[PDB]
RNA sequence: UUUUU
C-alpha cells in the first residue's frame, strides 16, 4: 500500500492547486522567486500560468491539466530557459515523430541551442535541449547512453498518450527507468484523475508533485446541431454552457418526423464570414469525395494563387524532375489554387506538410482532414464541422466519445482574431437522443494504465544486473491503480460477502503468472538458461525493438537469412512492418514464396512451444499477422524501379507504402547491429546493401520543418 | 532503486547518432517569401 | 470506412 497525501493549497479564483506529499512530510509553502525571471513574456500570464511558473522556480515537479488553446506550452518554455541559464541539459519528448519535427523547428526558432534525435534524423546531438521521441529515450535508458548524466529536467508532452494498449507501455517504462534526481513537467488535457497521477509520481520517485487543473478557454464556444433534412442551425449549447433543451428537442423532432448536404452547409458557413473551416471525417475516401464536390467553388484571391504557386514551387523543386510528374501533385495543385485541401494518412508525407504550411499561412480556407489533424499539429481554425459521429477504432465500429468531441472542437476559436468559435454537428440516422446529450455534456475520460508484458522487457531486464521484471511490474501505474480500491473492497460489511471476500483477498499474482509463462518460454527456446541468466542468443534479440524479435532471432540462428539475396531478404523483412489488410492477395514467384513458407514454418514452430507453455495464443492470428501484401512491391523497388511505376501494382495508398518502407529501413538498421553481435560478417553487410538500395528518390525526403 | 548506467551499458552495444543531418535552410527560404500572408 | 513508432 502507498503512503501519500494531498494538501490542496489555496488558489485565488483561478485554477485548482494540489500537491502530493510523501507520507510523513510537512507541507512547506512555495518560496517566492529570488532573482530575475528566467524568461520574460510579451503578454500577462494567467493564474495557472503563474502557479506553474512558481512550481518550476522551486525545483519541484508539476502537472498542468488544461486545454490545448489555453497556453500550456509557456511553462515548458520557462523550464527550458531556466535550465539553460543554470547550465543544465533538458529533454523534450513527444509521442509522434512529426510533432517532434515541428517542436524542434519552433524551439530552434526561439532558444537557438537545441537538437533533434529521432529514429530517422539526428541533428546536433550535443546540446542542453534535446528533442527526442519516447522510444529513443527508452532505448537510451535501457543502454548506457551517458547523456542523462547531466540532465535536470524532463518534459513530457501529451501525457494522455499513456492510454494505448499497443504503445502505452514504453511510456511507463521510460517513467519508471528514470533516475530519482530529475524533475518533470507533465502536460495534460483535462482529465478527472489528475490527482492520482501526482500520487503515482510521488510514490514512484520520492518527491512532491503538484497538480494544476483549470477549464479556462480564452475564446468561448458555441455548438450547433444540423438535423438530416432542413435549413438552419439549432444552437444547442452556447458560451455559457446551458444545454437549451428546447432546441435539442426541436432538432430531434425535425430529424424524427422528416426521417449536397455537406455542400449546402459549407456554402452557408463561407457566406457568413466563418473562414477558415475544418471538416472532420473518419474515412479518407470521404475527405477526397467532399473536396471533389466543392471543386466548383473558389475562395482564394488572384494574389493568393500566386502566393500558393510560389510556396508549392520550391517544395516540389526539392523533389527532382521525375517525381514532379506524379499523379498526386497535379491532383492537389488545383485544389490548393481554389482554397481547399485534404489532409489524411494516405497522402505523400511531403504534400501533407506542404498543405500544413499553407493552412498555417492562411491561404487554405476549407480543409478536409481526418482525426489526427487536431491531436497535435499547431494550427487552429474558426469553425469545426463534423460530418459523421461513428468511427471504426480497430476492433469494432463505435461512436465518438466526449473526449474526442472536446479534442476536435477545441480547435475552433483563435485568440484575439475572432470573438467566438462555431462548432457544427451532423446527425443523420436515428440519433435516439440518449447519446448526443452525453457527447455535449460529459467529461472527456479518465486515463488508465494498460502496461502489458513484452518479451523485450523481460530480455532487457534479465540483462541488467540490478533490476528484475518483478520490480517494473510492482512499480507500474496499473498496480498503483489496483491497490487504490482498499476503501471499498474491505468496506463490504453490512451472499455478497463470499464474493467481496474472494475479490479482495485473491489478487496477489497480478501479471505474475504471465511473467512466469514468458520466462518458461524463453528458457525453453534458448534465450535464457535454466538459472535465468541471458545467453548469446538473447543478447541478439535485445537489439531488435521494432518487430517480433523471437522469430527474427530464430531465423538468424537457424540459417534462413543466408543463401538469400539482399533484395529477397529485404522483401521478406517487409512482412514484419506491414500490418494493414488489403482486398486481394498478390501472387508470388517461387524465389519469393520459398522464404515466405520458411518464415511460416518457423512461426508455427514458435507458436507450438509458446502455446504448450500455458500462454493463450491461437495459431491463426500469429501467422495471419505477418502479411506478405507488399513483398513484390519491396522487391521491385529495390531493383531500380520508379515510384510511379510501382504504385500501380497494389490498391494501397502511397502514404502507406512510404510508411512501410521507412519502418523497414529502421528494422534493417536494427538488424545490421543485431547481426553484428554473433560475429556474422557475410550477413551484416547484406542488410547494409539492402538499406542502400531503398532510400533513393521520394520515400526518404527532407522534411519541410527540418 | 535505479542503478547506475555503467551496469546498463554492459551486455549491449552503445547508442549511436545514426543518420546525422543538418538544416538545409529550405524552411527559411520559404519563410523569406511569406511577406503579405493573411496571418502576418 | 481511422490510427501510429
Ligand atoms: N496568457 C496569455 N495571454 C496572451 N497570449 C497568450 C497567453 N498564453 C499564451 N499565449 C499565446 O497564445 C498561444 C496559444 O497557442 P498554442 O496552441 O499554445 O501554441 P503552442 O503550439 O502551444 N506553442 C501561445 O503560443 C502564445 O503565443
Amino acid at each position: 500500500m502507498p503512503r501519500v497525501k494531498v494538501q490542496s493549497v489555496e488558489t485565488v479564483e483561478g485554477c485548482t492547486h494540489e500537491v502530493a506529499l510523501p507520507a510523513e512530510e510537512d507541507y512547506l509553502p512555495l518560496k517566492p522567486r529570488v532573482g530575475k525571471a528566467a524568461k520574460e513574456y510579451p503578454f500577462i500570464l494567467d493564474a495557472f500560468q503563474r502557479e506553474a511558473i512558481q512550481c518550476v522556480d522551486n525545483n519541484q515537479s508539476v502537472l498542468v491539466s488544461a486545454h490545448t488553446s489555453a497556453g500550456k506550452t509557456v511553462c515548458a518554455e520557462y523550464a527550458i530557459a531556466l535550465a539553460l541559464r543554470e547550465k543544465q541539459r533538458v529533454i523534450f519528448t513527444s509521442p509522434i515523430k512529426a510533432l517532434s519535427n515541428q517542436k524542434y523547428r519552433e524551439m530552434y526558432e526561439e532558444f537557438q541551442d537545441v537538437g533533434l534525435m529521432t529514429g530517422d534524423v539526428t541533428i546536433n546531438p550535443t546540446a542542453s535541449c534535446l528533442v527526442m521521441t519516447t522510444e529513443i529515450l527508452r532505448s537510451m535508458l535501457y543502454r548506457g547512453s551517458e547523456v542523462m548524466r547531466e540532465v535536470a529536467w524532463v518534459i513530457f508532452d501529451e501525457i494522455h498518450y499513456m492510454r494505448d494498449s499497443e504503445r502505452g507501455v514504453v511510456w511507463e517504462e521510460t517513467i519508471i527507468l528514470l533516475p530519482d534526481n530529475v524533475h518533470y513537467v507533465f502536460l495534460s488535457a483535462t482529465i478527472p484523475n489528475a490527482r492520482q497521477f501526482a500520487e503515482w509520481i510521488c510514490h514512484l520517485h520520492k518527491q512532491p508533485c503538484h497538480v494544476i487543473y483549470t477549464d479556462y478557454r480564452p475564446t468561448p464556444l458555441q455548438h450547433y446541431i444540423f438535423p438530416a433534412g432542413g435549413d438552419g442551425l439549432h444552437l444547442v449549447v452556447d458560451e455559457n454552457g446551458d444545454f437549451r433543451e428546447d432546441n435539442f428537442n426541436t432538432a430531434m423532432q425535425v430529424l424524427r418526423d422528416a426521417g449536397s448536404n455537406v455542400f449546402k452547409i459549407v456554402k452557408m458557413i463561407m457566406e457568413r464570414n466563418f473562414q477558415p473551416v475544418i471538416i472532420f471525417s473518419f474515412s479518407k475516401k470521404d475527405c477526397e469525395a467532399y473536396a471533389l464536390q466543392m471543386t466548383k467553388l473558389d475562395f482564394n484571391t488572384d494574389e493568393e494563387k500566386k502566393m500558393v504557386e510560389e510556396v508549392f514551387s520550391n517544395a516540389i523543386d526539392c523533389l527532382s524532375d521525375e517525381d514532379k510528374k506524379l499523379p498526386q501533385v497535379e491532383h492537389v495543385l488545383p485544389l490548393l489554387k481554389r482554397g481547399i485541401g485534404i489532409h489524411h494518412g494516405g497522402l505523400l508525407p511531403i504534400l501533407k506538410e506542404t498543405i500544413e504550411i499553407l493552412f498555417s499561412e492562411g491561404l487554405i480556407k476549407a480543409l478536409f482532414a481526418t482525426e489526427t489533424f487536431a491531436m497535435g499539429i499547431n494550427m487552429p481554425a474558426r469553425t469545426v464541422l463534423f460530418t459523421n459521429a461513428r468511427k471504426f477504432d480497430g476492433k469494432d465500429f463505435r461512436w465518438i466519445s466526449s473526449g474526442e468531441y472536446i479534442q476536435m472542437s477545441g480547435r475552433a476559436g483563435r485568440r484575439g482574431m475572432d470573438d467566438r468559435g462555431i462548432v457544427i454537428l451532423m446527425v443523420d440516422e436515428k440519433m435516439s437522443p440518449t447519446i448526443g446529450k452525453q457527447l455535449l455534456k460529459g467529461s472527456a475520460d479518465p486515463l488508465n494504465s494498460a502496461f502489458h508484458l513484452t518479451y523485450n522487457m523481460v530480455l532487457n531486464l534479465l540483462r541488467v544486473e540490478e533490476i528484475n521484471p518483478e520490480y517494473m511490474l510492482e512499480k507500474s501505474f496499473y498496480q498503483f491503480q489496483h491497490y487504490r480500491a482498499i476503501p471499498g473492497v474491505v468496506e463490504k460489511v453490512k451472499d455478497i460477502k463470499s464474493a467481496k471476500r474472494e475479490l479482495k483477498k485473491a489478487r496477489t499474482v497480478l501479471q505474475m503468472d504471465e511473467l512466469k509463462c514468458r520466462k518458461r518460454v524463453l528458457r525453453r527456446l534458448g534465450f535464457a538458461t535454466s538459472s535465468d541468466v541471458i545467453e548469446m542468443k538473447g543478447r541478439v534479440a535485445c537489439e531488435i525493438s521494432s518487430a517480433d524479435e523471437l522469430l527474427l532471432t530464430e531465423m538468424m540462428f537457424n540459417g534462413l537469412f543466408n543463401d538469400l539475396s539482399a533484395e529477397q531478404a529485404t522483401a521478406l523483412l517487409s512482412c514484419f512492418v506491414f500490418q494493414e489488410n488489403s482486398s486481394e492477395m498478390p501472387k508470388l514467384t517461387e524465389q519469393l514464396a520459398g522464404p515466405l513458407r520458411q518464415m511460416q514454418e518457423c512461426a508455427k514452430r514458435i507458436a507450438k512451444v509458446s502455446a504448450e507453455a500455458k500462454l493463450e495464443i491461437d495459431e491463426e492470428t500469429y501467422l495471419s499477422s505477418f502479411k506478405p501484401h507488399l513483398m513484390d512491391v519491396v522487391y521491385t523497388w529495390a531493383t531500380g524501379a520508379t515510384f510511379a511505376h510501382i504504385c500501380k501494382m497494389t490498391d494501397v495508398f502511397e502514404g502507406s507504402i512510404i510508411r512501410c518502407m521507412r519502418r523497414l529501413e529502421e528494422l534493417l538498421r536494427q538488424m545490421c547491429q543485431a547481426a553484428k553481435a554473433i560475429g556474422n560478417t557475410e550477413l551484416e553487410n547484406k542488410f547494409a546493401e539492402g538499406i542502400t538500395k531503398i532510400k533513393r528518390d521520394i520515400v526518404f525526403a527532407a522534411s519541410l520543418y527540418l | 532503486p535505479i542503478p547506475d548506467m555503467s551496469k546498463f551499458a554492459t551486455g549491449i552495444t552503445p547508442f549511436e547518432f545514426e543518420n546525422m543531418a543538418e538544416s538545409t535552410g529550405m524552411y527559411l527560404r520559404i519563410r523569406s517569401l511569406l511577406k503579405n500572408s493573411p496571418r502576418n
